[PDB]
């Protein structure tokens, strides 16, 4: 392993946050309820990385 | 809608019209106003501190 593996699999396995909703437009179906929806790809401790 | 996603074998395009639909503004359907029982979009006007 070299390096600039191990730069880039910190890189990009330590990423960011995704977001949404699931009813956010009013048409398919009349669920009384809203939620949200949220993806971490982001580590929070040592044993992560 | 003409932007091209694949080039096929025959020679024509798979274009973005035909796997979604583009869609200018409109949106916000996350609120709605009213004016005394009745659709209406309102505007809010606000002052500069000053």
């Amino acid at each position: 392993i070299t390096a600039t593996d191990v730069i880039s699999a910190v890189n990009d396995q330590n990423a960011q946050y995704a977001t949404g909703k699931i009813g956010e437009e009013p048409v398919t179906q009349k669920s009384p309820y809203v939620y949200s929806i949220t993806m971490q790809g982001r580590l929070q401790n040592p044993s992560e990385f | 809608e003409n932007i091209i996603l694949r080039t096929n074998n025959d020679g024509s395009f798979l274009r973005l019209k035909d796997v979604a639909d583009v869609e200018i503004g409109s949106q916000q359907y996350s609120s709605q106003g009213r004016l005394n029982g009745n659709d209406a979009v309102p505007i809010m006007i606000n002052l500069q501190s000053g």
